């Protein structure tokens, strides 16, 4: 809870920056500043319109390679046991499987479209 | 030729291939196995008196049992 | 020195061409490039407006205005 | 007079903090924009005075209207102007902007930008020189030197 | 003063996670999910977990970033609703909150609650480790498995992930 | 004569391809770009400090729109209206009157500084060099009314300096 | 918008970060110059051809003065021809360096802007010393160049040409076979030379795409 | 006294950010053949202090449909998490002696990305949407490669504990057993730190500040300070993670001086890379990142797995 | 040259200096002069626990130096 103490002090610092932004300097005359600005002209609607995106495979690609990051990240505790053979073998097999999946979707233009 | 189709990629395949090949011919996997076997994390227990085992010695000062000396000795 | 240390930046007195009424000082050098030949130091309260701070352009008389915008070669 | 002395000190402080930077927006319609770009020259700096290009209008300190305002442009000009931090200043740069100039007649020209926004600091020229533009920014800073905001607020 | 701190962090987790699963707009749901994942990492960390909570914080949180990318890309309403906008959304959120406060009430002023099991009301410094002189640090050696003893398991897991990659590519390719 | 560019095949020598591969791996001419950035880093800047070190100009510079008068004499203008006839934005507004003695002079002399486009056509057309483009540039106004000038404003503006304008004309009279 | 060099309203009706259509709406900077020159005379309306293109301050003056001379059957003296060609190439240099500079600003490339605008400050000092103008020098009357150059110009043109050859070599050192500027902009903007003829393109477009054509 | 150590961590980062803004403007000026802020105050300094006051004054104010909770909670979590990154950093003895620090670094960096994300969604004017999805794409790219390169450089010597890492940095710096891995990681830190538009597509001139299109004039300071704390943050983490100095034993001042000098000259190198190169491209970022870094990183990871079995350099891992 | 950029870097580097020296001063101020006994594993924590047990004032850094032999 000492890092929670640090989080508490930074929360109090951030809220005092909010209050010193809002309440101290001057007045608050609204009613045209609140209008949505794009580049000089009043546009149609707003955001939250259906915004069809370019990449489809790339976010799922990130997700699955983050999952193999999750399986690979205990490498230092891999490196200290009496079974060196299975250690090095399954480590090489996991990275080689990662490279195999990458090589498949690299050769099958899974990244060469709307990137 | 086979080098510079994608050159950093082929260099990566080369260091990958030597990483595959090279621990087969390795004169130090046995040293890694010995050192990793000979770091006790827990207590080396005693045992019942013996049936006159002429091994597993009476005092760990006595070099009857499995000692290690090759740490300082390269 | 705090005069010129917080006037702007300079320490480059050493040519000493002259001054003019309103007291203002004019220094011409040849050792620097074309653009810092002729520089000017503004005095204090030349017409009671406390012109140590908030210095104005055209607090100079016009003959030094022609001299200092690099239109002539002699003061 | 400890109260009014503290008010004078703090008002002088905040006015100095106002007149320090004055980062504008790069509005720049016509060739007075090119003159602004040559006020961004090494031979005449603006970052000596904290005049820093900040393209988004919702944090710029002043607005340098430069270039020929037209009727097709003027709603975009004011709908940029009306959303800004609450202190706001207008530097009208150039004879097109500050009284029409050469196109003072001739339809789809607003006859100077006075008909759209409040305009504090005029710098006239076709173009204004960059030296004259920086002098206009200095005299804007002296207008900031004579605010007496919090003095008026306390003696109210 | 506090000694129920894992129960407290679990109450904050249940608040953020009921507001998560009450289904507002999914960006507000992801706000709730990042709050819930952060305090759940805090629960398992302050319980005695060394790294695995910060690990799942990282992994699960990058997954939520991908979920944000798709909920922005695909379909939103003309105006997205928040927790306190609708009849049903506000009703489910406040009644989940009411279930939370009601179980806090019927634990803190009672002995036990037996809705599905006899739940003992007192914080979990019991039962707990009586200071084992380990130095092997259980979670470190625990994830130092999957590699010494874990032969078949990483085989089928990585094979499932490779099949997952070719499956995603061929589902989008199936046009 | 034409000199057309970007025509090469990449030379497939072993030395060429290993130099280009080392360029790909080490980002070599990227480091050469960094070297150019340091080479301009270790210079000295050619700025001017603004109020104290003013930028240079030219003798034919066109600023203030002042007026000259005669050597130990009166107003050099006649109201001959050539400056209105050549003023392209029609900023010159002149309504003359002969004075109380009979010689032809003015009443209403107006240079609309909001409309002036700083050519020098009134400097060319002025047959006595009465109107002269001034040397300096500080109008810099907090109001709109103070931009538009009149006869007494321009003559006070011409009484603030004469030998300035006489020096620039004596430098420039052979050319124009 | 700062990448919109000047002003150009652009209604891009796109699919997300990879477009469908774009429409350049221009006319926001409309000033009525043709109607004004209809209600003016020649010499009084020459600054419209100063101010129309606001980069080629001498080239369009050359264009309009040669238009009046080709209408009027008058040859100017050859010294004015040489000085006008000199300033045509000088303002051509200023226009090419503004093109490189605004492409640098539209692509990133923050510092060569500053380098070559120090050089263009030297260019503006030359225009000041010649015509007495900052950036809109009339200086080209129909009927030859009026109000010619003083003693003290050709020296600066000589020394500035040597310095400028050094500086354009330094710009080729910094950019121009840089890695990622090149990988940013090669594979884009291809227009077929048949359609580069029949979209009415001219000048640098017909330079870069195909045909050999110089006026 | 723990509150006093909290104060001596939260106070110097503010002066660090403010005079880093000064050194940005002045180094950028002397780079670009001009001169920086020289007139105002002592040479520049009290003008960044005046910038803090000036941006405090500007009275922040909300857009139309911008829901206020998410709105004002985005940059607060930005600056809070940008502070709480600096908890385990071993300036000689850190604040919380964490048994694991670098995975904590990755976690709070992802949270900084979420802060940029929530501000870009809640500002709600379609340009903040554009810039937010550009940020999402460059974070799809840059949390794989940086994390796996991290795993490589901690595999040989680190084991997650930065005190044992400063034990390891005695004989040779870790720049020599991994220099190309270090170069790829420096590129990734320059991308993920979201400065130096060599690898940044958020503060372009093609957009207008997609992270801050219309947030509010007040918390622009918060978001600004968060990104420059990101710069100092990853440069200090680079300066610790690779190289440094065998410190004066039980004596802190020599180590602190040498560490500060190395870290700040590396930050000047970072700024000097910003002052040099053109901006970048979306599809070129995906192509360049994956198809140039990623198999080379996998090859470095497998060779740094095999090297503790090729040369018996397994760590003495506690 | 770089003759004028050095004061900004130097002031901002003293700004980076003060967390390290301040933190070291607070650590040595907090525990009787002793550099802080960092506790990685539960073995070290149990050793620190019996250390703060045998002190009497429930502060481990006294460390009761070679005098309860009797
Ligand atoms: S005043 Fe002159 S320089 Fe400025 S925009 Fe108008 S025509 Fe261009
Ligand atoms: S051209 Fe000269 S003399 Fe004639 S009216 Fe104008 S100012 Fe007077
Ligand atoms: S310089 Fe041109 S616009 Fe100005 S008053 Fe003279 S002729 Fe008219």
């Amino acid at each position: 809870m000492n890092l929670m103490i640090t989080l508490l002090t930074n929360f109090t610092l951030a809220t005092l920056l909010v209050t010193i932004a809002f309440w101290l300097p001057q007045l608050n005359v609204y009613s045209e500043k609140t209008s949505p600005y794009e580049c000089g002209f009043d546009p149609m609607g707003s955001a939250r319109l259906p915004f069809s995106m370019k990449f489809f495979l790339v976010a799922i690609t990130f997700l699955l390679f983050d999952l193999e990051i999750a399986l690979l990240l205990p490498l230092p505790w891999a490196s200290q046991t009496t079974n060196l053979n299975t250690m090095l073998t399954m480590a090489l097999l996991l990275i080689f499987l990662l490279a195999v999946s990458l090589a498949y979707e690299w050769t099958q233009k899974g990244l060469e479209w709307t990137e | 030729n086979v080098w510079a189709k994608e050159p950093v990629l082929v260099a990566s395949f080369a260091i990958a291939g030597l990483a595959v090949i090279l621990p087969t011919l390795s004169p130090y996997t046995k040293y890694s196995l010995m050192i990793n076997r000979a770091t006790p994390y827990n207590y080396p227990v005693p045992l019942r008196d013996d049936g006159n085992m002429p091994d597993v010695p009476s005092h760990p000062q006595d070099p009857q049992g499995p000692s290690l000396e090759w740490l300082k000795r390269l | 020195y705090l005069r010129v240390l917080f006037r702007a930046n300079d320490v480059r007195v050493g040519t000493l061409v002259g001054e003019d009424k309103y007291g203002n000082k004019y220094y011409e050098d040849n050792k620097q490039f074309f653009g810092r030949h002729r520089w000017v130091i503004y005095t204090t309260e030349m017409n009671g407006k406390n012109t140590f701070w908030d210095v104005d352009g055209s607090m100079v008389p016009p003959e030094w205005h022609r001299w200092l915008h690099c239109m002539t070669d002699d003061p | 007079s400890r109260g009014e002395y503290v008010v004078a000190k703090l008002d002088d402080l905040i006015n100095w903090a106002r007149r320090s930077s004055l980062w504008p927006m790069t509005f720049g319609l016509a060739c007075c924009a090119v003159e602004m770009m040559h006020m961004a020259a090494p031979r005449y700096d603006m970052d000596r005075f904290g005049v820093v290009f900040r393209a988004s209008p919702r944090q710029s300190d002043v607005m340098i209207v430069a270039g020929t305002l037209t009727n097709k442009m003027a709603p975009a000009l004011r709908k940029v102007y009306d959303q800004m931090p609450e202190p706001r200043y207008v530097v009208s740069m150039g004879s097109c902007a500050n009284g029409g100039g050469y196109y003072h007649y001739s339809y789809s020209v607003v006859r100077g930008c006075d008909r759209i926004v409040p305009v504090d600091i005029y710098v006239p020229g076709c173009p204004p020189t960059a030296e004259a533009l920086l002098y206009g920014i200095l005299q804007l800073q002296k207008k900031i030197k004579r605010e007496k905001r919090l003095r008026i607020w306390y003696r109210r | 003063m506090m000694t129920y701190i894992v129960f407290i962090l679990s109450i904050i987790f249940v608040m953020g996670f009921v507001g998560f699963s009450s289904k507002p707009s999914p960006i507000y749901g992801g706000l709730g999910l990042i709050v819930s994942g952060g305090v759940g990492c805090g629960i398992v960390l302050n319980f005695g977990g060394s790294f695995l909570g910060l690990m799942v914080f990282l992994i699960y949180l990058g997954g939520m970033m991908v979920v944000f990318g798709y909920t922005t890309a695909m379909a939103t309403e003309q105006y997205p609703e928040v927790w306190v906008s609708n009849k049903v959304v506000l009703g489910t959120f406040i009644t989940g909150l009411l279930m939370e406060f009601l179980m806090v009430y019927y634990v803190l002023k009672d002995k036990e609650v037996e809705i599905v099991f006899k739940f003992n009301g007192m914080g979990d410094w019991v039962i707990y480790d009586t200071g084992d002189s380990g130095f092997f640090s259980e979670e470190a050696m625990g994830i130092a498995a999957l590699y010494s003893y874990g032969t078949w398991l990483v085989i089928v897991t990585g094979w499932s992930l490779l099949i997952g990659v070719v499956v995603i590519m061929e589902i989008t390719r199936g046009n | 004569t034409y000199k057309y560019v970007n025509l090469r095949e990449p030379s497939m020598d072993m030395k060429s391809v290993t130099d280009r591969a080392a360029q790909t791996l080490l980002w070599t001419e990227l480091i050469r770009g960094l070297g150019m950035t340091l080479s301009y880093l270790f210079r000295e800047p050619a700025t001017i400090n603004y109020p104290f070190e003013k930028g240079p100009l030219s003798p034919r510079f066109r600023g203030e729109h002042a007026l000259r008068r005669y050597p130990s004499g009166e107003e050099r203008c006649i109201a001959c209206k050539l400056c209105e006839a050549v003023c392209p934005a029609q900023a010159i507004t002149i309504e003359a009157e002969p004075r109380a003695d009979g010689s032809r002079r003015t009443t209403r002399y107006d240079i609309d500084m909001t409309k002036c486009i700083y050519c020098g056509f009134c400097q060319e057309a002025c047959p006595v060099d009465a109107i002269v483009e001034g040397p300096n540039f500080e109008f810099s106004t907090e109001t709109h009314e103070e931009l538009l000038y009149n006869k007494e404003k321009l003559l006070n503006n011409g009484d603030k300096w004469e030998a300035e304008i006489a020096a620039n004309i004596q430098a420039d009279y052979l050319y124009r | 918008h700062p990448a919109a060099h000047g002003v150009l309203r652009l209604v891009m009706e796109l699919s997300g970060e990879m477009v469908r259509k774009c429409d350049p709406h221009i006319g926001l900077l409309h000033r009525g110059t043709e109607k004004l020159i209809e209600y003016k005379t020649y010499l009084q309306a020459l600054p419209y051809f100063d101010r129309l293109d606001y980069v080629s301050m001498m080239c369009n003056e050359q264009a309009y003065s040669l238009a009046v001379e080709k209408l009027l059957n008058i040859q100017p003296p050859p010294r004015a021809q040489w000085i006008r060609v000199l300033f045509g190439e000088i303002t051509r240099l200023l226009n090419h360096i503004m093109a490189v500079t605004t492409h640098a600003l539209d692509i990133g490339a923050m510092t060569p802007f500053f380098w070559m605008f120090e050089e263009r400050e030297k260019m503006f000092e030359f225009y000041e010393r010649v015509s007495g103008a900052r950036m809109h020098a009339a200086y080209v009357r129909p009927g030859g160049v009026h109000q010619d150059l003083p003693l003290g110009l050709m020296d600066d043109i000589y020394e500035f040409s040597k310095n400028f050859s050094l500086r354009i070599d330094e710009l080729e050192e910094m950019l121009t076979n840089n890695r990622i500027w090149r990988n940013r902009t090669v594979d884009i903007g291809v227009v077929t030379a048949e359609d580069a003829l029949n979209y009415g393109f001219s000048g640098v477009m017909l330079r870069g795409s195909g045909i050999q054509w110089d006026l | 006294m723990f509150m006093i150590n909290v104060l001596t961590l939260i106070i110097p980062i503010l002066l660090a950010v403010a005079f880093l803004t000064l050194v940005e403007r002045k180094v950028l000026g002397y780079m670009q053949f001009r001169k920086g802020p020289n007139v105002v105050g002592p040479y520049g300094l009290l003008q960044p202090i005046a910038d803090a006051i000036k941006l405090f004054i500007k009275e922040p104010l909300r857009p139309a449909t911008s829901s206020i909770s998410m709105f004002i909670l985005a940059p607060i979590l930005a600056l809070t998490l940008a502070l709480t990154m600096w908890i385990p950093l071993p300036m000689p003895y850190p604040l919380i002696n964490m048994n694991l620090g670098v995975l904590f670094m990755l976690a709070m960096s992802s949270l900084a990305v979420y802060s940029i994300l929530w501000s870009g969604w809640a500002s709600n004017s379609k340009y903040a949407l554009i810039g937010a999805l550009r940020a999402v794409a460059q974070t799809i790219s840059y949390e794989v490669t940086l994390a796996i390169i991290l795993l490589s450089v901690l595999l040989m010597n680190g084991s997650f504990t930065l005190s044992t890492l400063i034990i390891t940095q005695e004989q040779v710096w870790l720049i020599f057993p991994a220099w190309p891995l270090a170069m790829m990681w420096f590129i990734s830190t320059l991308a993920e730190t979201n400065r130096a538009p060599f690898d940044l597509t958020e503060g372009e001139s093609e957009l207008v500040s997609g992270f801050n299109v219309e947030y509010a004039a007040g918390p622009f300071a918060l978001f600004f300070m968060a990104e420059y704390a990101n710069i100092i943050m990853m440069n200090i983490f680079t300066t610790t993670l690779f190289l440094g100095a065998f410190h004066n034993p039980y004596m802190p001042e020599l180590y602190t001086i040498n560490f500060t000098i190395k870290s700040l000259l590396l930050s000047i190198t970072f700024l000097w890379i910003r002052a040099s190169y053109p901006r970048f491209r979306y599809d070129q970022l995906m192509h360049l990142l994956w198809k140039n870094f990623l198999p080379l990183t996998l090859a470095l990871c497998m060779w740094h797995v095999s090297l503790p079995i090729l040369l018996s350099s397994i760590p003495p891992q506690t | 040259m770089w003759f004028e950029v050095l004061p900004g870097i130097a002031v901002m580097g003293v700004c980076l200096f003060i967390p390290g020296m301040a933190t070291a001063r607070i650590h040595r101020f907090s525990n009787g002069g002793r550099e802080k006994r960092v506790a990685h594993y539960s073995y070290q924590w149990y050793l620190m626990e019996r250390d703060r047990r045998v002190s009497g004032v429930n502060r481990y850094y006294v460390s009761k130096g070679l005098e309860n032999i009797d």
